[PDB]
């Protein structure tokens, strides 16, 4: 973290790689998901 | 077991071996008395399947109930299924038998419960 720079490309302050596909108005940001493990590890219930 | 700053507080045997996944090891530091040591790792083991929630854990602490096979049951019924008096587990009358307080200490035999 000590000394580590991106400079923005959004207009307000949101850095992140805008690729060209089509227009460069595409620009991927994925999402990922996580609970607890050791909710149990084991519940038949869909874990939330 | 989390909780890195734990080892530096004071500790619950209930905040480290019960409501968390504990080391025999914090469990042991919190017992000593190894013979309720034991007691309690035979509860672990057999509540092996009582590891979650907490309150299934209090009550295979209770031992009313047997587990499974019947591994932990700690109470005091001591009747066959069918009013039949149940035989001393270490006595040889009127069967010897193979499987007995010497081979089975751990279960913690009684009478004839
Ligand atoms: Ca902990
Ligand atoms: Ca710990
Ligand atoms: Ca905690
Ligand atoms: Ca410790
Ligand atoms: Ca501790
Ligand atoms: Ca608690």
């Amino acid at each position: 973290c000590y000394g580590s720079y991106a400079r923005p490309t959004n207009s307000n302050g949101g850095q992140g790689v805008m690729v060209e596909q089509n227009g460069k108005l595409e620009s991927q940001v994925e999402m990922q998901f996580f609970s607890t493990s050791t909710n149990a590890t084991n519940e038949v219930n869909n874990i939330q | 077991a989390n909780t890195f700053l734990e080892e530096v507080r004071k500790g619950n045997l209930e905040r480290e071996c019960v409501e968390e996944t504990c080391s025999y090891e914090e469990a042991f530091e919190a017992l000593e008395s190894s013979t309720a040591t034991d007691v309690f790792w035979a509860k672990y083991t057999a509540c092996e399947t009582a590891r979650t929630p907490r309150d299934k854990l209090a009550a295979c602490l209770e031992g009313n109930c047997a587990e499974g096979l019947g591994t932990n049951y700690r109470g005091h019924v001591n009747i066959t299924r069918s009013g039949i008096e149940c035989q001393l587990w270490r006595s040889r009358y009127p069967h010897k038998p193979e499987i007995n307080s010497t081979t089975h200490p751990g279960a913690d035999l009684q009478e004839n419960f």
